[PDB]
């Protein structure tokens, strides 16, 4: 969804194909993919509270 | 043929950017009129600073000391860069001098103090320079950056540019060549702007140095112009922090037939005097500097000693290479081989 | 633009009229030409004050032009011969504004008024005096052009029995003798002393004072300052935002003045006023008999009325000039001051008590009546400058002054205004007052009270660890932010926001305060919007967790207004706003620099001047922020900017063009190589030095030649017949050849159109006089002459064909090579038009 | 020989401090300029004025070379080093309040 | 326009930026008797819905100038106010 | 949907996958996001003027999430203690 918004102009050279091939896992918080999952959990729990 | 005519002929040639013709006029004077008719000012116009100093020394020995001959000889000393002798003549003669010559003195006295790095003397002299002059603004802006008065520095630079208006406009009218002198003034002003950034932005430092290096190579290879520019950059960059600048400078001094200045420069970079300790071996720290010293020594006709040093140096180099070759220092090894190669070639041609 | 422009014209013709002239000047700042001349003529003939307001205001702002000068000069020349008072001085101000316009006709207009002023030397005499006085101030050079007529005519005309001339002509002589000193004096002293030997008193004294006052500025510099009554170590911002005979005769000057002060004691108010002005300045040059003659007139004038104001001014100068000998008359002066104050004019009395110290412990007792007088701007200026010069009891001064303010603020509107201005002007030693001032501004419907109470509280929070003080500052600053967001009057909102400086950034970075500031970034007023984004950008280091997400959303909106809004003003405002963001939040913008720069380059390649000017100022600020990441685009922006630098057609100012180019070369480090790529760069930048008149622009054009380095002259060389005619030929041949060559140059280009008739009449006469030797010139003349016939229009065609006929009659057989072209010409331009038919048949 | 000394008076300590006799004090307020004030103080104990720019604002408002100072911008600097006074004037405001001893030709 | 908005719905925000320049010119210079073409364009903006998110900063100033202008007629001012109500 | 924290999520994503060209192609080491660091900085700034019983800090649940790692655990444990010090009202919040 981030790659479908108008805000992609701010990051040229970011297509869906790069999102498919994002490295990491959803467990390892030291990887790039696990970083986002960890951040996302914090942001959502903050909005709710 | 008259001396006045010959003098005017010389000044005309310099304005027309024909240095060789004006030199020929001095050769004519030498033959047909000898030496007494040749004033020292003629050498000054021709940029014969060595012969002008000899002339001003001969004149100041016989004739009693005069304001005009003192300023003429002092002007020669600043062009040569003999800041030691130039500052000695200043300190000796201040109360003995009038306020008119005082204003014609301080512009040269401040240059000498700045060269020697005595900032208290430099402050005294700069105040004596008139504010209406380009130099008066420039030297006030320099003592601003020494005291970190950034706000006042920028102010003084702007007035300096304002005073360069008159000079830039006049020289631009009659060819680019005449405008070059003014162009160098703005060069030094905009370099002083990039010293304020250098003192404020640690992240910008290596960029500024690269810009400085590329800019100086576009500038003309005249030794006077380089000395001015290097003295400015030396406000925040010691010569050790940028070797290649001062080595290229020494090479120009060598090519221009001023090996004495080249020697001083190289001694300052080496750290010690090999000239004094002839028996000792040359220091290996900063090898590119040492190599420049040896090829200078060869030009100085100490060619048996130079050759011997090169044999010692290459043995040191090849041992310093072998023992220090790890995987890490690969760029250093590649530069050390490029050096050793040029060393071996010099060895051969010298042999 | 015509009907309502004439409706408000009669409105301003018939406070309200000055505001209608200021609004007309404000409308002239944005701005047909014929209708403005008719509207000025409509207001002129009718009233006279509004006509001068129409003329002078437009000329200054819209700019003097040859059309406007030629027309309005007749209007000004008609007013001067006969006019009313007050209107005359307004017309003289319209002369000064015209004379300082800086036009080519200024030389003619000024010397036209000066020559007629000398002819006169009563609406004629006083008009010439006001013209010469204002021109002497504004234009020293052309005022000096007639100095010998100046002195000779004026020393006759001054001593006529008139008052308005004596007031102005001495001020004109003042402006003249100052210009003479810095660069006549014997003829001045002779005619002045001849006049002294009661109309002929107060004028000679002023002339003698001019030689005394100019010789010693120490006397005047004290009077000039009393009438009116950053840091060098600061680090500049890392991103630069866009931007003899008068001393020898001085003895007789006071000698004839010491007797004049006794002679004209109470003869013919006006003379006593000028005496009490001059006496201190003469005494400051040379102070006892001179002092005794001064003291008799001065002390007697203090007890009297209508002079007490100027008397203390002279008395204050006398106390500074005459130090020790004045101490005898201290009991006299202090008794008059102790009697003058109880009645409460006295604003000057305090100013001179400050000059009396400019001391004794008696002043300590003098404070208790001084403060009991009341709050005045003179009093608090004195006590402030009193603690500067003599800080013996600075604490006791602040003790009484704070006690006075406390008595006042424990308790109409304009006094509370000035009391707050006092409270916030100079330093003090304040909790209840500020929590009580938080009540006053909220509960005041007066606009000026709210605006000043805001300025006061923001100044009094300069002392900004105790929890109570923090909670107080938090309360006050929350109320201030509410006023800065919610107040209807946008001036008050702007003042409050501007007052929230760096000092408060520790408090502004709180969540609640930041939520208010965000609302403020959508203010109706663009200027307030600009100021808010600057504050939030500055806080992006304090609380990045809030500020950095919000500036990203704002950045998207800014770039939306740029790209998608098709409107000049909105795009101009959007670029300006992106300027403040780049400068204040460079960390945020660095990752997004390539998108922003592509958007801006696209705006530069679009087919309003202020939009391009703000876009260039933003790109320049991006240069420094980019930090060598913009190199790939440098060659693109260099083409664009060099395209915009050359020629004056482009609306965008060269100044900002040259400034942004500087910042690119500087930050990105493109040196020497641009000279090779763009060789005209050195020809463009040395052309500005011969063309530009602005200093700032010329300054940049040098700073950019600096950063680009000094090119070696050879590297610049790599980057880039009339005498011969005579050298060969004899003179009898040379003269035709040089005549022809000179005619051929005119034949080409559009210059021929102006001189069509004369050029060809010459060439024909040349060929006729030569004979058959003209055949030589045929290959030159014919191809041009035929192409001239092709592109000529109307009447000239017929004439050219007539003269071609003459040519052909002379050339005769030699015309064969060009005959084919001539036929084609004829074939094309043969028409049924009777005129050309007869012409061609003759040919 | 590197330093330059233009002051004939060898020492003035304990002579200034005594009231009256050789000199009469005066206070000079000098406004800053675009390029600087133009005065130098190089007195060890008394902080005498070393030189004054003849074209500068200071020379216009008196400020002769042969002078001594004891207070700058209010603060009394009668007994400090010359370098310390140079720090105070630069770190201070643009306009400087200066007291000049102004010896009366003695 | 109103029919394209109901047809596409969420996908209209891709094409709205092209139309914005013309809509902003309508407000600046509307000579329609009683500005009834403005009132119609307000009624359209109500349909735009959550499409206006990324472009509300563009549309809103014209709408705000419309209902604050005293010279403008009362019908067109009520239409602007009711539009802001809906969009809220 | 219109909460301010959503804007932070966009920036976090932007910075995280602006490195992907260099991570995939160049093989650059993935630098971690400053998000959690900057959020603790905001909580610290709040504590400075947090004596009053104002609106609680938005970042309290983030401080909890930070405790799970070790990278920022020392800083969080410090700040969390300083917060609890403020009063018993704050300890009640941290327990809720
Ligand atoms: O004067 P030379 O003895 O012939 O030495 C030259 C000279 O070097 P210096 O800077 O010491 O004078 C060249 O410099 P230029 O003055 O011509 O600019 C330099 O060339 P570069 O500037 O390209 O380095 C060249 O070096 P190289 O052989 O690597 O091309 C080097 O030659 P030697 O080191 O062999 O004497």
């Amino acid at each position: 969804w981030f790659c479908m918004q108008k805000c992609v102009s701010l990051v040229p050279g970011v297509t869906l194909d790069l999102i498919e091939k994002i490295p990491g896992r959803l467990n390892d918080r030291r990887t790039p993919l696990g970083e986002l999952n960890w951040i996302f959990t914090a942001i959502t729990d903050t909005i709710a509270w | 043929p008259t001396p006045a005519i010959l003098e005017s002929l010389i000044s005309i040639n310099n304005k027309l950017q024909q240095p060789e013709a004006a030199a020929g006029v001095l050769e004519y004077a030498m033959k047909h009129f000898g030496e007494l008719e040749i004033q020292a000012t003629w050498y000054e116009k021709l940029h014969e600073w060595e012969d002008a100093l000899v002339a001003y020394d001969k004149k100041m020995d016989t004739n009693k000391d005069d304001p005009e001959l003192m300023l003429g000889r002092m002007r020669c000393l600043e062009a040569l860069g003999e800041w030691g002798q130039l500052h000695q003549q200043c300190c000796e003669k201040w109360t003995l001098v009038n306020d008119e010559t005082q204003a014609k003195m301080a512009r040269m006295a401040a240059a000498a103090a700045w060269g020697l790095g005595q900032w208290d003397s430099m402050e005294e002299y700069t105040c004596m320079i008139p504010r209406d002059t380009h130099d008066g603004a420039f030297y006030r802006a320099v003592l601003a950056l020494h005291q970190d008065l950034f706000s006042l520095a920028q102010q003084c630079i702007d007035k300096a540019r304002d005073l360069l208006d008159a000079e830039l406009t006049a020289m631009a009218g009659e060819s680019y060549s005449r405008a070059y002198g003014a162009m160098v003034s703005c060069h030094m002003l905009s370099e002083l702007e990039e010293v304020i950034q250098y003192k404020l932005v640690p992240e910008r430092r290596e960029i500024i140095r690269q810009i400085w290096w590329e800019r100086l190579q576009g500038c003309q290879r005249i030794v006077e112009d380089w000395q001015k520019i290097l003295m400015v950059r030396s406000l925040v960059v010691s010569p050790h922090e940028d070797m290649r600048t001062w080595l290229k400078y020494a090479s120009l001094c060598g090519k221009s037939g001023r090996l004495a200045l080249a020697h001083k420069t190289l001694v300052l970079l080496l750290g010690v005097d090999p000239s004094r300790q002839l028996d000792h071996p040359l220091p290996t720290v900063h090898p590119q500097v040492t190599y420049a010293y040896m090829k200078n020594m060869w030009k100085s006709a100490r060619k048996i000693d130079a050759f011997q040093h090169m044999q010692h140096f290459v043995q040191t180099m090849q041992q310093q290479a072998q023992h220090a070759i790890a995987t890490e220092d690969q760029q250093h090894k590649q530069e050390l081989h490029k050096l050793m190669a040029r060393c071996f070639l010099k060895l051969g041609e010298w042999q | 633009x015509x009907x309502x422009x004439x409706x408000x014209x009669x409105x301003x013709x018939x406070x309200x009229x000055x505001x209608x002239x200021x609004x007309x000047x404000x409308x002239x700042x944005x701005x047909s030409t014929r209708f403005y001349d008719q509207l000025n003529h409509h207001i002129f003939e009718l009233e006279r004050k509004g006509g001068i307001l129409a003329i002078a205001s437009l000329i200054g702002v819209e700019g003097g032009n040859a059309t406007r000068i030629g027309r309005f000069a007749n209007y000004l020349r008609n007013l001067l011969p006969s006019n009313d008072p007050v209107v005359m001085e307004m017309a003289s101000k319209a002369i000064g504004r015209l004379a300082m316009a800086g036009d080519t006709f200024t030389a003619e207009y000024v010397e036209f008024e000066v020559k007629r002023a000398l002819e006169w030397l009563e609406g004629r005499r006083h008009a010439a005096v006001l013209v010469l006085r204002e021109l002497a101030i504004s234009v020293p050079t052309f005022f000096f052009q007639q100095v010998q007529p100046f002195f000779d005519n004026i020393f006759v005309a001054v001593w006529d029995p008139k008052q308005a001339i004596r007031e102005g002509a001495v001020a004109a002589l003042r402006a003249c003798l100052i210009l003479t000193t810095q660069r006549w004096y014997r003829h001045t002293f002779e005619e002045a002393e001849k006049g002294f030997d009661d109309d002929r008193i107060h004028g000679a004294l002023l002339i003698l004072n001019e030689l005394v006052r100019i010789s010693s500025m120490e006397g005047e510099r004290l009077r000039e300052e009393m009438e009116e009554i950053m840091g060098f170590g600061t680090k500049p911002r890392h991103i630069t935002p866009f931007t003899x005979x008068x001393x020898x005769x001085x003895x007789x000057x006071x000698x004839x003045x010491x007797x004049x002060x006794x002679x004209x004691x109470x003869x013919x108010s006006l003379i006593q006023m000028t005496i009490l002005n001059l006496l201190p300045r003469l005494a400051a040059f040379r102070p006892t008999q001179y002092l005794q003659d001064t003291m008799n007139h001065v002390l007697s004038c203090v007890k009297k009325e209508k002079e007490r104001t100027a008397a203390f001014q002279a008395l204050g100068l006398l106390s500074v000039a005459v130090r020790s000998e004045f101490k005898v008359y201290l009991p006299r002066v202090l008794d008059i001051i102790r009697a003058a104050l109880p009645p409460k004019v006295d604003a000057t009395v305090f100013t001179c008590i400050s000059m009396l110290a400019r001391i004794q412990q008696d002043i300590k007792e003098l404070l208790e009546p001084m403060l009991a007088v009341g709050l005045s701007p003179a009093l608090t200026a004195v006590l402030y400058d009193l603690s500067r010069q003599i800080p013996q009891l600075k604490k006791d001064i602040q003790d009484g002054l704070l006690k006075m303010l406390s008595l006042v603020l424990m308790h109409d509107v304009g006094s509370i205004t000035l009391a707050l201005r006092t409270l916030g002007s100079f330093e003090f030693e304040l909790t209840q007052f500020v929590r009580h001032c938080a009540d006053h501004f909220l509960n005041s419907e007066h606009k000026e009270i709210r605006m000043e109470a805001a300025r006061t509280c923001s100044r009094l929070l300069t002392p900004s660890v105790s929890q109570t003080a923090v909670q107080v500052v938090a309360d006050v600053l929350s109320k201030l932010l509410v006023v800065g967001i919610t107040d209807p009057d946008p001036d008050i909102r702007y003042c409050v926001l501007a007052s929230l400086d760096e000092r408060f950034d520790a408090h502004l970075a709180q969540a609640e305060n930041l939520q208010a500031l965000f609302v403020a970034l959508n203010d109706q007023v663009f200027e307030i919007r600009e100021l808010a984004i600057c504050t939030v950008g500055r806080l992006s280091s304090m609380n990045p967790a809030f500020v950095m997400p919000f500036l990203r959303k704002m950045l998207i909106q800014i770039l939306t207004e740029l790209e998608h809004s098709g409107i000049g003003r909105i795009k101009e405002q959007s670029a300006r706003m992106l300027g403040h963001l780049v400068s204040n939040a460079p960390r945020l913008i660095r990752p997004y620099m390539e998108p922003i720069l592509k958007a801006l380059i696209l705006k530069l390649k679009d087919p309003n001047p202020g939009v391009i000017n703000n876009v260039l100022a933003t790109i320049g600020e991006l240069a420094q922020v980019s930090g060598l990441e913009m190199r790939k685009w440098v060659d693109e922006l260099f083409i664009i900017i060099m395209d915009m630098l050359q020629d004056s057609s482009l609306l965008a100012k060269r100044q900002v063009a040259l400034w942004t180019l500087g910042q690119l070369v500087a930050s990105t480090g493109y040196v020497v190589e641009p000279y090779r790529k763009y060789p005209t760069l050195l020809e463009v930048l040395l052309n500005f030095l011969k063309t530009e008149q602005n200093q700032g622009t010329r300054r940049e054009a040098i700073r950019v030649l600096g950063l680009l380095g000094a090119l070696d002259p050879y590297k610049h060389k790599v980057n880039i017949e009339m005498l011969v005619n005579m050298g060969n030929l004899p003179l009898d041949e040379f003269y035709p050849a040089v005549s022809m060559v000179a005619l051929m140059r005119i034949f080409r280009d559009q210059s021929l159109s102006h001189h069509h008739t004369m050029v060809v009449q010459a060439i024909t006469f040349i060929f006729k006089s030569l004979g058959l030797k003209c055949v030589q010139f045929l290959p030159q003349v014919m191809p041009t002459f035929l192409n001239v016939i092709r592109v000529c229009d109307g009447a000239i065609r017929e004439f050219l064909f007539q003269q071609l006929g003459m040519l052909v009659s002379f050339v005769k057989s030699h015309i064969r090579p060009y005959m084919d072209e001539i036929v084609t010409l004829m074939r094309e331009f043969w028409v049924m038009n009777t005129s050309i038919q007869s012409t061609i048949i003759l040919l | 020989c590197n330093p330059k000394s233009v002051l004939k008076r060898p020492v003035t300590s304990e002579e200034l401090l005594t009231p009256g006799a050789p000199y009469a004090r005066k206070t000079f307020t000098i406004v800053g300029d675009a390029v600087g004030w133009g005065f130098v103080v190089r007195g060890s104990k008394p902080c005498h004025i070393q030189a004054v720019d003849p074209s500068g604002p200071a020379a216009a408002a008196g400020m002769k070379v042969c002078q001594f100072v004891v207070s700058v911008n209010g603060l009394n600097v009668l007994h400090v080093d010359y370098r310390t006074v140079n720090n105070l004037i630069l770190t201070g405001p643009r306009t400087i309040v200066m007291e000049v001893m102004e010896e009366l030709e003695c | 326009i109103e029919q394209i908005v109901v047809a596409l719905g969420g996908e209209f925000k891709l094409y709205l930026p092209q139309l914005i320049p013309h809509m902003l010119r309508v407000f600046m210079h509307d000579n329609s008797p009683g500005r009834i073409v403005s009132i119609k364009l307000l009624a359209a903006i109500q349909l735009f819905g959550a499409n206006l998110d990324d472009y509300l900063h563009l549309l809103l100033p014209p709408i705000v100038k419309l209902f604050d202008a005293p010279e403008a007629p009362l019908p067109s001012r009520k239409a602007a106010l009711e539009t802001v109500d809906r969009l809220t | 949907y219109m909460h301010a924290m959503w804007q932070a999520w966009d920036l976090a994503v932007d910075i995280c996958l602006s490195q992907l060209p260099t991570i995939i192609e160049e093989g650059t080491a993935f630098r971690h996001s400053p998000f959690f660091a900057e959020q603790l900085t905001a909580f610290q700034v709040w504590l400075t003027m947090g004596v009053e019983n104002r609106n609680p800090p938005e970042q309290l649940p983030i401080v909890l999430q930070v405790l799970l790692s070790q990278v920022h655990r020392l800083r969080a444990l410090d700040l969390l203690g300083r917060f609890l010090d403020l009063g018993p009202w704050a300890v009640s919040l941290a327990l809720s």
